[PDB]
């Protein structure tokens, strides 16, 4: 039998995330008669942000009230975005089902609390939580790539950012990946033994960060590169074994089912934080 | 303007 089953559950990204990672647009929702694409991943995406080309405006800046505006909610009364963690807990202090949620889930629910159809609609905005200043940013624009030209990426500037869809589960800490696995190599459990991934796509990478960056670029995407049939439902090159000695990022698109002990390797995924190890 | 889904419902403009 496979003793890795329970442990490896969080790396069945297709099952626990269930949507795009690089570009998450796994659901649709109607607003005033018109259908719109929507992020719907169940796991947070650590280190993911949006790079705005040509323009010098960062994407956490409020949307234009176009090149001078970002992706986030404009000022409101009362100010709902951006809102600190303590601000959110205070805002929902009378709601016992919400006030004690973890910062990422709370941020997801907070953004999902704002109904644009002012009838009930299913449209809930995605959100970014910035661990740096503990702020939740509600994203007014759900788009993630257009090549107003922009694209998603892991980046040093985005390492404390966390991209959150409306479906972020409240137990992501338990069932979703975050940290990279040090001295460990993803593998496939076969006949009572953990075997290597039989086929991988080798990309050179200077460090773990650059490997995680590459895995993200090649990961599940709900929108074809260079701009429903487009839904990945979590399928893609979501995993990577990084050999830190040979500086090889070994990227593959089948779920791992066990770990191999190897001090030359670090196990990463597209969802995982680009720095943190355990 | 938006309307909160969770009670108590309010409007945010």
């Amino acid at each position: 039998g496979n003793p890795w089953t329970e442990y490896m559950a969080k790396y069945d990204i297709e099952e626990v995330h269930g949507s795009g990672i690089r570009v998450d647009l796994g659901e649709d929702a109607e607003v005033a008669g018109t259908q719109y694409r929507l992020p719907s991943g169940k796991c947070p995406v650590f280190g993911k942000g949006i790079i705005i080309e040509n323009s010098n405006t960062t994407f956490l800046k409020p949307v234009a009230t176009l090149k001078d505006g970002g992706f986030a909610f404009p000022p409101t009364n009362p100010l709902i975005s951006p809102m600190t963690l303590n601000g959110m807990r205070d805002f929902y202090k009378n709601n016992e089902y919400v006030k004690n949620l973890d910062e990422l889930t709370l941020c997801s629910r907070h953004a999902g609390n704002m109904n644009p159809d002012n009838k009930n609609s299913n449209y809930k905005y995605p959100a970014v939580y910035d661990y740096n200043d503990k702020k939740c940013h509600i994203l007014y624009i759900a788009a993630q790539e257009n090549n107003f030209c922009f694209r998603p990426a892991k980046d040093k500037l985005f390492e404390n950012y966390t991209y959150l869809s409306k479906n972020v589960v409240d137990n992501w800490e338990e069932v979703c990946p975050r940290k990279n696995l040090e001295n460990a190599k993803f593998g496939l459990w076969v006949d009572g033994n953990c075997e290597d991934i039989p086929h991988v796509n080798e990309f050179s990478a200077n460090d773990l960060f650059e490997c995680n960056k590459l895995v993200f670029e090649l990961s599940a995407s709900d929108q074809p590169k260079q701009y429903d049939r487009y839904k990945s439902h979590g399928k893609g090159y979501n995993w990577g074994n990084y050999n830190r000695e040979t500086q090889k990022c070994e990227i593959f698109n089948v779920k791992p089912t066990c770990l191999i002990n190897n001090s030359s390797y670090i196990a990463t995924t597209a969802l995982s934080h680009p720095i943190e190890v355990e | 303007c938006w309307t909160t889904r969770m009670s108590p419902p309010q409007q945010i403009c």
